[PDB]
């Protein structure tokens, strides 16, 4: 990735946007949960970035799933 | 020597200072790359015991900026030579014009980008032959104090240190002379009596017997500063009167 | 006198000669100046900054 | 105590001598997109050690730390392919001497070059006002992953094609390029070439070349 | 040891569509990127054999500068359709063509005569376009087979022949990495051509020419 | 259709350095073609003999100075950077120079050797200045490409000289008009190349032939 613009309607801030992909991608470097877009030798920040801009990742997402386990 | 310059290059390094002008006219006897001797011509000869000038060029030795000042002879064996002549080129003088930098075939065209806002291109050649290089001479000062729980020692007895260390220094703790050291290397082998009276009193008690250390000692030796090579030209070595010389 | 002196030399005149590109072996048209600047080497030197 | 210099209020005010830090003459760097700032070797393997030493001992090359440490201080060649792995993608802010505007601290990826001097994007000159007679930016790091991404969405250089002051952009072109353009289109009234219908561009590059 | 030279390993050799690639080598040594590019460059542009449309005349026009009526376009504009029309032939050296056609429409590649050996390689090019039934639409083309380019001046309209089917060629060197040595110059040469043949074969053409034209020195 | 191919006319022994090779047949635009490509890579990718290090009995360090010879040490490592040799098989080869007495140490006294040869004799090296100084020094010889300095490639007798492996210095093509020949546009190339001697016309250019052609074959076959 070079440019974060389609990134900011997504999340309509820009800022977090950016907190919500920090989220993302510490469960995807550290907290296993493997991206569900593929790598190409991207670092795990830049996938989240990518995967929030396909819309398939976003902070109510994120919520959703971390209080399902969280019911487990 | 400049290919353009103003007439007042002669005259600037003639009288800056660093350039071995002549005092007696004559011939030059023996031109030698540390030394030269002028015979002086019959006229203007002392009354008595004159033929000896012996000017004592420099040879290399550190400036106040880290450039060598290296004095070259530019006579031909028996040359002669009028008074207030140039027999050694100074730092930068060429047969006595000064010569700052060096010339350089430029060619003003904005090549692609690499002089973009002022910047310089510069062929290989420039480099290959080597025409910009200094000799820049640095001075690491190593001493040793005597601070409290005993003396600095400046053996070369280290510990915590590998035999590669060792490898080039001498028997004393001081490295040879040309020595090419790199980063890293022990210049000098420095250490320390290992700190001061710490843990509780059975510490003073241990002082009082006194430890039970083969050591005994801290490493504080003064390494190569970390990012450049160098060739070790002299060291010299200097000593507090009531203080032995060591074997270096 | 610059241009009577050159014109001693076999050089042209203008004190701009035509230059080839090396990287790809055409010529740069508007021709090119080219000569002896003489170029110092000040001390602010890379590796002690 | 809390009075003067040494007074605990104004203390993170003065100035702290941060880590990571580095520093360098600047040269110039066509060949680099707009987003990339080449970065020495020599700096940059003492710029991201501790991430060299993750990615090397996590990999197995040398699993305790310390034959870590002695395998990058011994320029071992796979100590290269790793560091060129962390950074793959791993911002480094730039930073000239005053920094007036709020672009003084842009961010750009690293690209490795040899030699050692901070190369620099030529258009991304202007934000900076560097001039390439002996500027010297200063490179940090970015490290909690917040950081990083902090430094690719808000401060890449990618994203800041206009200054905060004035709307229009501050990544326009300078020097050299804008004579180049201006060669490169102008009416000469009669040349080489002249009265033809050629094609669309491609012929007309085939007809320059 | 002196004689050798790190060979590239052909790695690119992405294909955009049907007629533009991308081919890259690395890691060549210091400057053969430069060296390698341009004279791939310069053959390819220049010296490629190949055939291109080179003289057409309307069965009722003498003049450049004038008009059929009927035609939505202007002879000009045809003679640049004509320029950009891709077509490979067999080993004849040169032969002629022609467009006999009338109705309303537009008038592509497709429409003309097969004549045997020569195959149009883009039928669905467009050359003209009638809008008058009564309009009707004759004219001779020939083709000959040349080895670069040929403008009209250089010289029964004249039209540029554009005999080397490759289009466009802009290489560049970008560093690569050895190990520690990275001043390596990866190659990357860009091409597309008319679609007389795709851009492999193209580079492998020039490759072997350049070759030829060493061989007699080894 | 056909491609007229090259052939190496003449090569013409203008001076002992420098000399000039003609090539012929050439056609259109195959002619600054080639003269631009063998400029390029001769002017880089070539074989050389020059020194690389230096080992003189009396000198410690190189920025010492001898007695009796009014040069410097480093002038006398510059001048044996300019030294030019023609060493032919042996990869690397040591010499042996031991000149004693006043005058001049210009390369022709140096040591005797086998396939070794002294190009340029003339070339000094040192002077000598007092009648009892001798300056006895071996000289390592290897032969590579480019450029190499010290400091790369990296006892205390070891001086370390920074290679010049190269033997051209100047490579100029010109293109010009052939002869009727029943054939126009025939293009006679004409390149010269100014040599420090160590190496011959013929094997320089046929050498940067060879490479050329192993480079562009590595293109003739594509995935
Ligand atoms: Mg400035």
């Amino acid at each position: 990735r070079v440019t974060v613009q389609d990134a900011v309607e997504k999340i309509g801030n820009r800022f977090d946007l950016v907190l919500v992909a920090a989220r993302r991608a510490r469960q995807m470097q550290v907290g296993g949960k493997d991206p569900l877009v593929p790598e190409e030798n991207d670092k795990t920040t830049v996938i989240a970035l990518r995967e929030i801009e396909e819309g398939l990742i976003n902070n109510q997402i994120l919520d959703v799933r971390e209080r399902q386990e969280q019911q487990e | 020597k400049p290919l353009v310059g103003t007439g007042m290059e002669r005259a600037v390094a003639v009288d800056s200072g660093v350039t071995a002008v002549a005092k007696r006219g004559g011939v030059v006897q023996y031109v030698d790359a540390s030394r030269i001797v002028i015979k002086v011509n019959e006229d203007e000869m002392y009354p008595g015991e004159a033929g000896i000038d012996i000017y004592n060029l420099t040879k290399y030795t550190r400036s106040n900026q880290n450039t060598c000042i290296n004095q070259m002879p530019c006579v031909s064996l028996g040359e002669p030579v009028e008074r207030g002549d140039v027999l050694a080129d100074g730092p930068s003088t060429d047969l006595g014009e000064l010569a700052l930098g060096q010339n350089m075939r430029v060619a003003f065209m904005p090549w692609n980008g690499y002089n973009f806002e002022d910047s310089i291109l510069v062929s290989e050649r420039v480099v290959q032959e080597d025409r910009f290089t200094t000799i820049h001479i640095q001075e690491l000062a190593c001493v040793s104090r005597d601070t409290k729980l005993g003396p600095e020692e400046i053996t070369a007895d280290i510990p915590n240190v590998g035999e590669a260390a060792l490898s080039k220094l001498d028997e004393s703790g001081i490295v040879y002379i040309g020595a090419e050291v790199t980063g890293g290397d022990i210049l000098v082998g420095k250490v320390t009596p290992k700190g001061e009276t710490q843990l509780t009193p059975e510490e003073k008690l241990l002082r009082a017997i006194f430890g039970e250390k083969a050591s005994d000692v801290k490493d504080s030796s003064l390494r190569v500063p970390n990012g450049v090579s160098g060739t070790v030209i002299d060291v010299q070595v200097f000593t507090r009167d009531g203080v032995e010389k060591d074997k270096r | 006198e610059i241009k009577e002196l050159l014109k001693l030399g076999d050089l042209p005149t203008s004190g701009q000669i035509r230059l080839y590109d090396g990287r790809t072996g055409e010529q740069f048209e508007r021709p090119v100046t080219v000569g002896y600047m003489y170029m110092l080497k000040l001390n602010h030197l890379v590796d002690d900054k | 105590m809390i009075k003067g210099k040494q007074g605990r209020f104004r203390q993170n005010l003065l100035g702290k001598r941060v880590d990571y830090s580095g520093r360098s003459v600047i040269t110039v760097g066509p060949y680099l997109r707009l987003h990339q700032c080449g970065l020495p070797k020599k700096m940059a393997l003492e710029l991201f050690k501790p991430f060299i030493y993750g990615k090397l001992e996590l990999r197995g090359l040398a699993t305790t730390i310390k034959a870590a440490k002695k395998m990058v201080e011994r320029e071992e060649a796979v100590v290269w392919d790793i560091l060129d792995e962390v950074i793959r993608e791993h911002p480094v802010l730039l930073n000239r001497a005053p920094t007036l505007h709020r672009l003084g601290i842009q961010a750009f990826e690293p690209v490795l070059i040899e030699g050692k001097a901070i190369q620099l994007h030529p258009l991304v000159c202007a934000a900076y006002n560097a001039d390439f007679d002996g500027d010297q930016m200063a490179v940090h790091v970015p490290l909690t992953l917040e950081a990083q991404l902090e430094a690719r969405a808000l401060m890449m250089s990618t994203n800041n094609i206009l200054s905060p002051a004035n709307g229009e952009p501050i990544i326009v072109p300078s020097q050299d390029v804008v004579l180049g353009l201006y060669y490169m289109t102008r009416d000469c009234v009669n040349a080489k070439g002249e009265g033809m219908v050629l094609t669309g561009p491609k012929e007309a590059e085939r007809l320059y070349r | 040891s002196v004689t050798e030279f790190l060979k590239p390993r052909l790695v690119d050799i992405e294909q955009v569509s049907s007629t533009h690639a991308k081919v890259t080598l690395e890691p060549l040594e210091r400057g053969f990127g430069h060296t390698l590019g341009n004279a791939l460059r310069r053959i390819l542009l220049s010296s490629m054999p190949g055939c291109a449309v080179t003289e057409v005349e309307i069965d009722g026009v003498l003049h450049e500068y004038s008009t059929k009526e009927g035609v939505q376009e202007d002879i000009l504009e045809i003679l640049l359709n004509l320029k950009g029309l891709a077509v490979r032939v067999q080993g004849k050296d040169e032969v002629i063509l022609t467009l006999n056609k009338s109705g309303i429409g537009p008038v592509t590649a497709a429409d003309i005569t097969h004549d045997g050996d020569v195959e149009i390689v883009k039928p669905q090019h467009v050359i003209c376009h009638l809008t008058d039934e009564n309009a009707s639409i004759s004219m001779r083309i020939k083709v000959q087979r040349g080895r670069g380019y040929v403008p009209a001046s250089t010289r029964r309209l004249l039209v540029d022949a554009c005999y080397s089917p490759v289009e466009r060629i802009a290489y560049n060197v970008e560093a690569a990495r050895v190990e520690q040595r990275t001043d390596l110059d990866k190659l990357v040469i860009e091409m597309e051509t008319n679609g007389t043949i795709d851009p492999e074969e193209a580079i492998r053409r020039a490759a072997t020419i350049l070759a030829e034209q060493l061989e007699a020195f080894v």
